[PDB]
RNA sequence: UAAGUUGGGCACUCUAAGUUGACUGCCGGUGACAAACCGGAGGAAGGUGGGGAUGACGUCAAAUCAUCAUGCCCCUUAUGAUUUGGGCUACACACGUGCUACAAUGGACAAUACAAAGGGCAGCGAAACCGCGAGGUCAAGCAAAUCCCAUAAAGUUGUUCUCAGUUCGGAUUGUAGUCUGCAACUCGACUACAUGAAGCUGGAAUCGCUAGUAAUCGUAGAUCAGCAUGCUACGGUGAAUACGU
């Protein structure tokens, strides 16, 4: 067969996408998506790239991912999805870029500076 | 009265009904529960008489009584007896080590 | 993995000096031999030292330092007393931290 | 808090051994910080140097919860106006 | 006074650690790093001279 | 200054829930809020049999203020029509605030009681709407010839 | 194969060097045709992208003679010097700063997935065994992308608790123990047992915060014979609103 591979980066995490057309089924790290996301019922947001792009679908997916919390990496899949769907055909880019899902976010945490401490709280003043 | 020692609330689970008695907190309670083969069971007093006898006889294994209070009073009494510095600091909310009393007036006095 | 090999590790505090030294050593190594391993980078450990811009009070105005540390790895296969000299002869400039091994 | 063992000042030992085999004394000069009371320390009048003047304290049998470490505090009334 | 403590931290000691690590030039013992054995202010100031290998830029 | 909405929360398929859950997540724990909101929305369907959509929509309809006041300057206060975004924000805000003030011991039953009693045009959220609509649109005399 | 552990592989990720890239750059409109403004495309990133480093002449005769240097003045058989112990930690209270609670988005138990950064030579202490436990024996590996710190935690699946000063809270005290140091008595830290306080969201007044922020959860480092609710740093999770001046 044929396989399309594009990376996904978000929130100090890394995604190695393996996209192969099919009936549609994902097993992240040889483990199903429901077996990897707490709780969670937000995988339909991960299916939005399949709902607006390649309507309705679907393609089988295998992925290996490590680093960062579950939200940042469960959201890193979509940019690899978009890259692979653009690699498949440039037609899908017009529907992708009007909604995003390809532009990898450039926003992460910030350093820390005097005023913050063990918890991310600013200091007070001397009243009275 | 009623099931062991004194002060046992009716219709309550054993793990917490065995605490009000002065001398057991939360660990040795479960230890003697494993000794006596009993259960909370959930939350109500299911303790039948055949096991009342066994638990009432097992409870003697520890020094659980007002005798613990008596021992504490004689301990502090002797510790203050030899004009002991530690006896002086027993009135200041000051343990055998020290507590750096500047605000240590609220909890103690 | 078992094989004949010469392995070296490089340390300096300037990426330009360390990579130019690595380049010249690779040149000399493949000059008197072959199949040399390139200047493989390494996560280049850093440092940090928090210090207060102050003399007597005012810890609020803190300021930071670091000591960046480049590390470089080169491997050589099929040794010879020629690659030995190519390693132990020329390390200039002498800010770099070379340790010849096998 | 030492399980390694007790830690009586050897120096106090050397003096008290001769002090105890024959007749004891009712006054002793020492520093008595790196030692403690043991069964063989009974019947003496040691003096922990509180910092200003060492005060002789007579050994009794009953001081096992208490020790030689300290008996005459340096705070010494109080430091404060009020009382406990 | 500081002058005799230079000798104090130099002379032998009754046992293992009755010592403290102070800066050789600056007499301030507080806020010193064992990596360099210089105090707070002196090592900050020598960093600006560009003598000790490493950097002061920060922003990392 | 814009809003930056949140789009999908197909649990259950709807949009107001997506904004709602983001208020209950005290100290940033979204799963607990999602679970309890799901349990409560299944409960409100269980008791007093109906669909969650009808009860929720008509409940937030009975508790959405349409007129509101704002103060400025002596002491005067201009009644102001509320933007639909701020309308729903205030509705959900006061709904959750009075569900908290209800004070029940259950994960879900307090919210079910709140929304289903609002479905009866009664309740503390309805009380707040009535109080605001009584103080407002009765003193619209002075600041009506203004913004 | 327990395993990327090894044969190989460098496609991917990653790692660090160099460049490419975002500079009103292009178009349309506005605008004294200009500056500039608005929208649109493109792009990963459009109007100093996000952040940090950098703080003008000068003001507060701001702080420091206790880092240091130093004018002037003062001490010297002592205003200098050594040692042991005490003390910087006291205690009617006031204030500041912060930590933990006053619990059903919760309490306890059981199972279970997901980080980054940093440190380590005479240091990191792996496995194993012992012990309820702090810890003890042991000795592999480790000058470091190799081995260790180091299970990440919150979190998810379950059971139970069912509104009480509560299996709430964990303050106080005593006992028995663990490690350091010669010595944990004034003054180290830690575990187990025993008690289970005030406290059921807080007044006048008041502080911080415009998006990865707050709120919230953990982690490491420095200093360090042993001792950090503090500091620095790192990651996890994570929104409400900004009508308008």
């Amino acid at each position: 067969q044929v396989e399309y591979r594009g990376t996904g980066r978000r929130k100090n995490s890394v995604a190695r996408v393996r996209l192969v057309p099919g009936e549609g089924n994902i097993t992240v790290n040889n483990r199903d998506v429901r077996e990897y996301l707490p709780f969670e019922s937000l995988i339909l947001d991960l299916n939005q790239p399949f709902d607006v792009t390649e309507t309705k679908g679907n393609y089988d997916v295998l992925v290996n991912v490590h680093g960062g919390g579950f939200t940042g990496q469960a959201q890193a899949i979509r940019h690899g999805i978009a890259r692979a769907l653009l690699e498949a055909d440039p037609e899908y880019r017009g529907s992708l870029k009007r909604a995003g899902l390809l532009t990898r976010d450039p926003r992460m945490k910030e350093r820390k500076k005097p005023g913050l401490k063990a918890a991310r709280r600013s200091p007070q003043f001397s009243k009275r | 009265a009623r099931i062991a020692g004194v002060d046992i609330p009716r219709e309550k689970r054993v793990v917490i009904s065995l605490t009000y008695i002065y001398g057991i907190g939360t660990s040795t309670a479960q230890k003697i529960l494993e000794e006596a083969n009993v259960s909370a069971d959930t939350r109500v007093k299911d303790l039948t008489d055949d096991e009342l006898g066994r638990i009432r006889e097992v409870v003697d294994g520890y020094k659980v009584e007002g005798d613990l209070r008596r021992e504490t009073n004689l301990n502090i009494k002797r510790l203050m007896e030899i004009s002991s510095y530690r006896g002086i600091r027993h009135r200041r909310g000051l343990p055998v080590r020290g507590q750096k009393t500047k605000n240590n007036a609220r909890t103690r006095k | 993995m078992a094989k004949q090999k010469i392995r070296i590790r490089l340390k300096a505090y300037d990426h330009r000096v360390i990579d130019q030294s690595a380049e010249k050593i690779v040149e000399t190594a493949k000059r008197s031999g072959a199949d040399v391993s390139g200047p493989i980078p390494l996560p280049t450990e850093k440092s940090v030292y928090t210090i207060i811009r102050a003399v007597h009070m005012y810890k609020d105005s803190r300021e930071q330092f670091e000591q960046r540390t480049h590390k470089r790895l080169i491997d050589i296969v099929n040794p010879t007393p020629k690659t030995v000299d190519a390693l132990m002869g020329l390390n200039l400039p002498s800010g770099v931290d070379i340790e010849i091994k096998l | 808090s030492i399980k390694k063992g007790p830690f009586v000042d050897e120096h106090l030992m050397k003096k008290v051994e001769a002090q105890e085999g024959s007749e004891k004394k009712q006054v002793i000069k020492t520093w008595s910080r790196r030692s403690t009371i043991f069964p063989n320390f009974i019947g003496h009048t040691f003096a922990v140097y509180d910092g200003r003047k060492h005060v002789p304290v007579y050994v009794t049998e009953d001081m096992v919860g208490h020790k030689l470490g300290e008996f005459a505090p340096t705070r010494t009334f109080k430091g404060h106006v009020a009382d406990d | 006074a500081k002058t005799s403590m230079v000798a104090k931290q130099q002379k032998k000691q009754k046992y293992a650690v009755r010592e403290y690590t102070r800066c050789e030039r600056c007499g301030r013992p507080h806020s010193v790093y064992r990596k360099f054995k210089l105090c707070r202010i002196c090592f900050r100031e020598l960093a600006y001279k560009g003598q000790i290998p490493g950097v002061r830029k920060a922003s990392w | 200054v814009p809003k930056r909405d949140v789009l999908p929360d197909p649990i259950h398929n709807s949009k107001l829930v997506t904004k709602l859950i983001n208020k209950i997540m005290l100290d940033g724990k979204r799963g607990t809020a999602q679970r309890i909101l799901y349990s409560a929305f299944d409960l409100v369907e269980q008791r007093s049999g109906r669909d969650a959509l009808e009860v929720f929509e008509e409940a937030i309809n009975n508790i959405m203020p349409v007129l509101e006041v704002k103060a400025r300057r002596s002491n005067y206060q201009v009644p102001v029509e509320v933007r639909p975004e701020r309308r729903t924000t205030l509705g959900l805000r006061w709904l959750v605030n009075y569900a908290r003030l209800r004070g029940e011991k259950t994960m879900e039953d307090r919210l079910a009681n709140e929304i289903l009693d609002a479905a009866n045009n009664t309740g503390g959220a309805v009380k707040k709407r009535e109080d605001t609509h009584k103080m407002a649109e009765a003193n619209k005399a002075f600041a009506h010839y203004r913004w």
